[PDB]
RNA sequence: UAUGCCAGCUGGUGGAUUGCUCGGCUCAGGCGCUGAUGAAGGACGUGCCAAGCUGCGAUAAGCCAUGGGGAGCCGCACGGAGGCGAAGAACCAUGGAUUUCCGAAUGAGAAUCUCUAACAAUUGCUUCGCGCAAUGAGGAACCCCGAGAACUGAAACAUCUCAGUAUCGGGAGGAACAGAAAACGCAAUGUGAUGUCGUUAGUAACCGCGAGUGAACGCGAUACAGCCCAAACCGAAGCCCUCACGGGCAAUGUGGUGUCAGGGCUACCUCUCAUCAGCCGACCGUCUCGACGAAGUCUCUUGGAACAGAGCGUGAUACAGGGUGACAACCCCGUACUCGAGACCAGUACGACGUGCGGUAGUGCCAGAGUAGCGGGGGUUGGAUAUCCCUCGCGAAUAACGCAGGCAUCGACUGCGAAGGCUAAACACAACCUGAGACCGAUAGUGAACAAGUAGUGUGAACGAACGCUGCAAAGUACCCUCAGAAGGGAGGCGAAAUAGAGCAUGAAAUCAGUUGGCGAUCGAGCGACAGGGCAUACAAGGUCCCUCGACGAAUGACCGACGCGCGAGCGUCCAGUAAGACUCACGGGAAGCCGAUGUUCUGUCGUACGUUUUGAAAAACGAGCCAGGGAGUGUGUCUGCAUGGCAAGUCUAACCGGAGUAUCCGGGGAGGCACAGGGAAACCGACAUGGCCGCAGGGCUUGCCCGAGGGCCGCCGUCUUCAAG
RNA sequence: CUGUGUACCAGGAGGGGAACAACCCAGAGAUAGGUUAAGGUCCCCAAGUGUGGAUUAAGUGUAAUCCUCUGAAGGUGGUCU
RNA sequence: GGCGCCCAAAAUGAUCGGGACUCAAAUCCACCACCGAGACCUGUCCGUACCACUCAUACUGGUAAUCGAGUAGAUUGGCGCUCUAAUUGGAUGGAAGUAGGGGUGAAAACUCCUAUGGACCGAUUAGUGACGAAAAUCCUGGCCAUAGUAGCAGCGAUAGU
RNA sequence: UGGAGCUUUACUGCAGGCUGUCGCUGAG
RNA sequence: CGAAGAGUGCAAGAGCAAAAGAUAGCUUGACAGUGUUCUUCCCAACGAGGAACGCUGACGCGAAAGCGUGGUCUAGCGAAC
């Protein structure tokens, strides 16, 4: 039983999208976010660096942390970013919230789920 | 509603037969009783091993992996730039209450680094130099003979 | 030691009675005995406090501060006002008011006094709290946040709470955890609050 | 229909319940010694009438003074009589008077009395005289010094554990104890008296190496403060009593000097401002107590009463709380603001008097002995070779010396001077004062809201209950009748209410009397559930129900008739999946104890309680007479999951500090913990920010093909063991 | 008494078995209509005093299972085929 | 070969459950028709699980021949009690409690009416627990049957009228 | 893997007695 | 003549014939290190002990393949301090 109202709306949004638009990643991300917090992702830059490719939004069904180096110009969408992750990322790419990703890409196309 | 809250009316509160939840017999003895007999399974076996050197004759080195130093070069703008030069002793936390600072070779060194520490590992040198870098021992580091 | 001050003993088997400790023919000590000890009573040793990570708490004070700038939220919480803009900001000279009524006029002029009319109605609670001095309770109304000193002029207003910008807390901004209290900041207080 | 069953009604009994709180329980702040100048405690007295409580002491619920206070008063305790008070009483603060006997109990003795001047007894001083003094005993716990179990844990048990606990003996104070290094030993170019708090840490150490036990240095805080002798060199330069005279002490040393920044002496330099002795003497702050203190008692309605509803109005640096005939900021106390007093801080801080700091050179002048240390035996401790202590025995040096730095010896190095002493502050407790409360609310909460340590039990040590509520106002029932009657009853009076009339708010159940409904003297026992009948029923809070016919019509499913089989009972085919078919609805008619429902009873079907023990319970296994009320997963610390939330290569502060709206809260504090690298007993050494293949989800595409986090299978890397290898 | 495999009782209602933990039917939400199962159809008690035929005269018998329902060795010009 | 007969004795009253039964109401061989569960079939509803839609675990629609018994135990939603807070209500035009009665809910329980009572009482949300009794030869208090019953006689002191 | 009383050449200890030795403890 | 009735240390069952038995000769593998697997403990966790099977070292015998990690196999065994 999530207690955070925001995480709760974000989930309702992801669903509305996956159902209305051609989403599936969004419904897949909502699925995981509905599971308990220990299962949510905690990803450091190093991993996003190792598997991300330009022109393919990285979607982390959790929170992005700041260990390691990110040089690729990638747009990372996540539930949250640590103050440092958002900073290190903005230097080479763009950090956006899933609320925005669903906004520009309700069809959830050209995306890479990273955990 | 919690388990506890649902117990009224149950009589045994989950203990099974009411002849169960009595004294230490239901636990096979108090504390670790039977650790070498009935409740012997999954217990470090009985024994006496090794020895300990006196605490004031022990040395605690402060260590750091190249990977940590390398991943933060540019970030360490407050730590020299030449043909980067870094005095580890000024990077590693816990360096005061430590006998000496040692650089370990875990990870990659994607830069030309000139490192200054009291000690390095064979692999730490190989990596730093292999990147056109150098390694310099402190005067304390002179205790390497 | 309540209920334990007795040498009462149990005869045991023999006289057709349950094995209950008795003294002078009256049962004692045991929990099922009238005048007996309390089996699992309230304990002094119990830690009745709650820890709160400073970051989590500061985030709550800021989140409560924000709730203040939402007239809809504020109206939802229950307050009775007639403005569109909230929080209500006032001239630093507010801090110089001395008479309570000088503040009433200002609140009427600001169409905020209705909330005080709301608090001007105490409730006589149901239950024994009254026997312990908790006979009354009243609605929470306007919170005045100044910066130099808590407004002595406003504090006595029905349900009014006065606070200073450097230490105004979550309970001030959200009485009982209910976000969106009808606030009125002082121009200077408004600024100091920016860095909490 | 007697005896009787079930339910209800009226009235009892009972005292649950609801409401109320003069008492508790807990936390917080403050404050903190009494006694031979006879305490604490106890006994016995003491009032106009006086048994209990409280007070007081032959001056006896009191006497005196100063201040406050004020028209009233004579305690709890609402009676009667009488008295006191403007000669200012009561009442309160402070100070004083009186203060029987027993009691440390002290002239001797004694169950609170007696017998013939008394510090008894032990001491110090001593005018050697009890002349001057001291000790004694009490106190809620706290504190210091000694003596010191067992149940228990180890699933037995002896070491160990419980535990240096319970308990015992001695003793101090408002706090105790400790304390200015023969320290520490992050070993150092380092710290710098002592407690305490947080941490270091369940680490080191102990241990049938089992169960278990368990520090320190340091660090962060709190608070901070350092000094005095013995001796050397001086040698009566001195101290105590007394007004004095005079006496006592003191060469076995009073007094000066000095005290590891060693000192002394000799010779110089310079200087005072250290220290020590003594004088003056707070601010502020905290606790408590006290003075002052705004604004409605307006209208209408209801009511026994307005603090209610409706309307009009007002204060607020005061909308805490209480009282008042019902919900009150504005009726009364008080509360905010402001002010005063006492106590504590504290005889402290500051200031001031006196004194004199310190430094050079020479000088083997001085510097605590049954000690340091060793051995025999024990205890204790984490103390292990390396804790601390007791006991028996042995036993050194002299600063050019000695001790310590976790086995012993020798050297080096570093630290430090034991065997004499004092010392504020920060910390414990809770008698006492005040405050507070998500504590209890009269079988609770104290044993105790009441007569409470009461009544009562025991030879004694000791043990030990129960009892709260009339009313707005006693208006607490006049008069009358009855009666043996200050009884009780009837009538009457008061009041909103006497079904508020004395354990007198409310008034449950068990249960009792009377009575209503149903059953009832030919009939059968888990007392019922379900269905259907009888009889019973004021309203209200439920309004449905019955009968014709008609519509719909699941599974199922015919009679009759016709034809054809069978020895026969009977069957087959067609009629026909038709008529019929539960429920539901519509039309028409009807019911008002009528339908539901409730009570009881009758009929039918099923049925030998409930809880427990048990393979098996109606059990001839266990428990309870009945009812009400009471009656069992709670706390701390540690560990390990889990859900949610913050932050994230980090994360969290602890003690504590500042602020403030003063236990909350805002800010500060990262000491330290866990995480960020492991392997090894140790020495010591020290890793994949990805190299390959599968492939879920998801993405892409030209729809089987790519990309494929996570995951899966391998490689390789660190280390231990290793002639390698494994 | 002690094994083993299995289904049942325990922890399993409801229908039957006179009653009856584990034998038979049967595994069961509520309510309703219908048709069966085991087992029954002379009465008690729902359904036959059913049909064709045989045997038995002992009240044999009207008793699946069973601690529970007995009936044996030995015999029988009882009677039927 | 079928049925039967002898063999064949037990303690309070005989038995196939009983009555009772003889071309049977017995036994055996065939057959015919019926009775009889909660099983099976059928209508409606409930719960649960899964599906579709959805923010929803709220509605709505759909699927269940292959869902519907349960001791010990595991898991989850909900009822009720105390006091705290926030939000918001009721009460002298009569609160709580109690008695009798009506309505809802599978249920814990909720609610109304009448009488009594005569002053306090809730709801929602978040908390807080000395939070629920039919049982312990459980405790304390009260009360009934026992019962107008036993005793009020017995002793070397029969005591009276 | 209850308790207590009692027993003994049960296990383990503790008083007590005997005996040696050191101190007290000295001269030839 | 004779597949095995002998012998093979010891219970019992099992194995063995140009041998696993007998005789002769030679030899010390009854060796060191480290594992895999099974067993102990079916299924299914549990130690010591055991066995089969590897890798490395050093050896013996043999022409050599090969055999030898004790006696043909299943008993002959023991934690911490
Ligand atoms: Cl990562
Ligand atoms: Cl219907
Ligand atoms: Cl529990
Ligand atoms: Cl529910
Ligand atoms: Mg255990
Ligand atoms: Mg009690
Ligand atoms: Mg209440
Ligand atoms: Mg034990
Ligand atoms: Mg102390
Ligand atoms: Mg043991
Ligand atoms: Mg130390
Ligand atoms: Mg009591
Ligand atoms: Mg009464
Ligand atoms: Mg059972
Ligand atoms: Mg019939
Ligand atoms: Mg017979
Ligand atoms: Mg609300
Ligand atoms: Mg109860
Ligand atoms: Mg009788
Ligand atoms: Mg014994
Ligand atoms: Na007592
Ligand atoms: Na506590
Ligand atoms: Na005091
Ligand atoms: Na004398
Ligand atoms: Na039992
Ligand atoms: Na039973
Ligand atoms: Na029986
Ligand atoms: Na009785
Ligand atoms: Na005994
Ligand atoms: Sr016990
Ligand atoms: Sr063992
Ligand atoms: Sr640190
Ligand atoms: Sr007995
Ligand atoms: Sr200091
Ligand atoms: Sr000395
Ligand atoms: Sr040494
Ligand atoms: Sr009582
Ligand atoms: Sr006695
Ligand atoms: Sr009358
Ligand atoms: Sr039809
Ligand atoms: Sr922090
Ligand atoms: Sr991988
Ligand atoms: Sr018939
Ligand atoms: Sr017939
Ligand atoms: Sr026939
Ligand atoms: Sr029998
Ligand atoms: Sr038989
Ligand atoms: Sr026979
Ligand atoms: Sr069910
Ligand atoms: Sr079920
Ligand atoms: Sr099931
Ligand atoms: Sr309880
Ligand atoms: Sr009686
Ligand atoms: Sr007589
Ligand atoms: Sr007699
Ligand atoms: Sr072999």
């Amino acid at each position: 039983s999530k207690t955070n109202p925001r995480l709760s709306s974000l989930i309702a949004d992801l669903k509305s999208a996956a159902r209305s638009s051609g989403g599936a990643v969004w419904g897949d991300v909502a699925e995981r976010l509905e599971k308990p917090r220990r299962t949510h992702a905690e990803v450091n830059l190093g991993r996003i660096e190792r598997y991300a490719q330009e022109d393919e939004t990285v979607v982390v069904p959790g929170k992005v942390l700041g260990s390691g180096v990110l040089q690729k110009d990638v747009t990372v969408a996540a539930v949250d970013f640590s103050g440092t992750a958002e900073t290190k990322i903005d230097q080479v790419g763009e950090a956006v919230s899933l609320e925005q990703a669903i906004e520009n890409n309700p069809e959830g196309s050209h995306v890479r789920v990273i955990r | 509603t919690s388990k506890k809250k649902r117990q009224r009316g149950s009589r045994t509160h989950g203990g099974g037969s009411h002849k169960n939840r009595r004294g230490a017999g239901h636990r096979g003895g108090r504390g670790d009783a039977g650790r070498d007999k009935h409740e012997f399974h999954n217990h470090e076996p009985l024994g006496k091993s090794g020895f300990k050197r006196p605490q004031k004759v022990q040395e605690e080195a402060a260590t750091i992996d190249v990977r940590e130093i390398d991943e933060n070069v540019t970030l360490l703008a407050a730590d020299d730039v030449a043909e980067f030069r870094v005095d580890v002793r000024d990077v590693v936390e816990e360096a005061d209450d430590a006998d000496y600072v040692k650089v370990l070779g875990a990870g990659q060194v994607r830069h030309e680094l000139t490192l200054i520490a009291d000690d390095f590992s064979e692999g730490a040198r190989e990596k730093v130099e292999g990147a056109g870098g150098s390694v310099e021992l402190t005067d304390l580091g002179e205790e390497r003979q | 030691y309540a209920g334990l001050r007795t040498p009462a003993e149990s005869f045991g088997s023999g006289r057709g009675q349950a094995h209950v400790p008795k003294l002078d023919g009256r049962a004692r000590r045991v929990p099922q005995a009238v005048k007996g000890r309390s089996a699992h009573p309230p304990k002094t040793e119990k830690d009745r406090s709650l820890d709160l990570n400073d970051k989590e708490r500061q985030l709550a004070v800021r989140s409560a501060l924000a709730a203040t700038a939402d007239a809809d939220l504020v109206a939802d919480r229950g307050h009775e006002f007639d403005r569109d803009e909230v929080p209500v900001v006032v001239s630093d000279d507010f801090e110089d008011l001395v008479k309570t009524q000088e503040v009433v006029s200002l609140l009427e002029a600001l169409d905020v006094h209705a909330d005080i009319d709301r608090a001007d109605e105490t409730k006589i609670k149901a239950g024994q709290g009254s026997a312990r001095g908790r006979k009354y309770r009243r609605p929470a109304s306007i919170l005045f946040v100044t910066s130099d000193e808590p407004s002595t002029a406003a504090r006595n207003l029905a349900g009014a709470d006065v606070a200073t910008a450097s230490e105004v807390n979550t309970e001030d901004l959200a009485p009982g955890g209910a976000p969106g209290r009808l606030t009125v900041f002082t121009e200077s207080a408004l600024a100091e609050v920016a860095e909490r």
